[PDB]
């Protein structure tokens, strides 16, 4: 907080699978990179990760993430676009929700229909 | 973490960063004065032949 | 810099390795030659002075 | 000290931010002065050669 | 055969001393730049060649871990000793290029 909507300071939000993936990470960063890290975890349902740098730093870091499969982006998701970045996220998010359903109804629909019919 | 691993992290964390700022810093004001100097007699240079 | 630091210390691993292999062969070529056989080239002078005298 | 450390992260990124922006105003303020500098040097040229050319 | 073989000896020599300042170069370099990544400030630091007689290294290189090993990590720390080259896996090769096990403090091993 005080850089939610920043652009000065990189921040490095990101999803591994577990904590235990996130140690072999963590193991590269401070081999590779120093300790200009600050690494903090919150337990998921995954994990999130959170590394937090420069911002002339990023490529090095991105490499890493690359090679030990992690979706640790500069900014997750493509829409940030209302400030703050999760507004924009909830709304399209509400979206996503009820135009699966529809599909899963239509789905299901024909699926009574034709069954017998086959 | 241990508290004292996490300050000593955080004490070399900006010292790299205040570090980072001064050597561009220096840099770009390095190149600065020469620019100014130069730019300064290229346009007397120009002009004086043009007076003469 | 700090993005600088990182490259610097890369290259420092890879050229140290690089050299550390190459004086390695040059030892072989001479123990092959019979220029080093008990003993030779790792303790004679480096200049007039022995390799554990001249580190200090 | 979770967010305490953040926290500090976060200024010490905005310091080196202003500091790096400081330096790029200076050069900026420089490209400025040469033509300032150079503006009087040309008219103090000038008005020798009108002078001499008077003389004459 | 007989006047390249004088030349060659006497080229190998002569390399061989030359490449020896030269390694020793860049692991000066190598450490100290190290040193300012690991430690950061102060910028000078307290640096040593300490003489290891024949099969004392594991012995020496414990000893320095548990003492020193507390101001690089406090977490971040093993013990470990000796020296073992392998291509079998890149742990354990004390190198900032490639992933390695992070040593607690600064120590390069010298084998000659």
């Amino acid at each position: 907080i005080a850089a939610a909507i920043g652009a000065s300071v990189n921040y490095v939000t990101g999803v591994i699978a577990r904590d235990k993936v996130a140690t072999l990470e963590q193991i590269l960063w401070r081999v590779l990179r120093g300790n200009l890290f600050f690494k903090t975890v919150e337990i998921e349902q995954n994990a999130f990760i959170v590394f937090s740098h420069g911002d002339l730093i990023i490529k090095r870091i991105r490499k890493i993430a690359e090679s030990l499969d992690a979706n640790l982006y500069d900014v997750d998701s493509s829409n940030e676009g209302r400030s703050q970045q999760l507004a924009k996220v909830n709304k399209n998010l509400s979206d996503l929700y009820t135009v699966l359903k529809t599909t899963s109804t239509t789905l299901e629909s024909e699926l009574y229909a034709i069954a017998k019919e086959l | 973490l241990t508290p004292n691993q996490v300050n000593d992290e955080l004490n070399k964390m900006q010292a790299f960063i205040r570090k980072e700022a001064e050597e561009k810093a220096k840099e770009i004001q390095l190149k600065a004065d020469q620019e100014y100097e130069i730019e300064k007699t290229n346009i007397v240079r120009n002009e004086t032949n043009n007076i003469d | 810099s700090l993005d600088t630091l990182i490259v610097e210390s890369e290259e420092l691993s890879k050229v140290d390795n690089q050299i550390g292999a190459s004086i390695g062969k040059i030892i072989e070529i001479l123990q092959g030659l019979n220029e080093t056989s008990t003993n030779a080239y790792r303790t004679l002078p480096i200049n007039n002075m022995p390799v554990p005298e001249y580190l200090e | 000290s979770q967010k305490n450390g953040i926290a500090t992260l976060l200024q010490a990124e905005k310091e080196a931010h202003e500091i790096v922006s400081k330096a790029r105003k200076y050069r900026q303020d420089k490209l400025k002065q040469a033509k300032t500098d150079a503006a009087k040097e040309i008219d103090s040229y000038k008005i020798q050669k009108d002078k001499e050319l008077k003389e004459f | 055969e007989q006047s390249l073989r004088v030349q060659l000896v006497r080229l190998a020599k002569t390399a061989y001393v030359d490449v020896f300042i030269n390694w020793f170069h860049i692991k000066a370099l190598r450490v100290y730049v190290e040193s300012v990544l690991r430690y950061g400030l102060p910028p000078h630091f307290n640096i040593k060649i300490i003489a290891v007689p024949p099969k004392n290294l594991s012995k020496c290189k414990s000893e320095l871990i548990d003492a020193f090993g507390f101001l690089g990590g406090n977490a971040f720390m093993k013990d470990k000793k000796g020296k073992i080259n392998k291509q079998d896996t890149s742990l354990h090769q004390y190198a900032s290029l490639v992933d390695t096990e992070y040593e607690p403090f600064v120590m390069y091993i010298i084998n000659l």
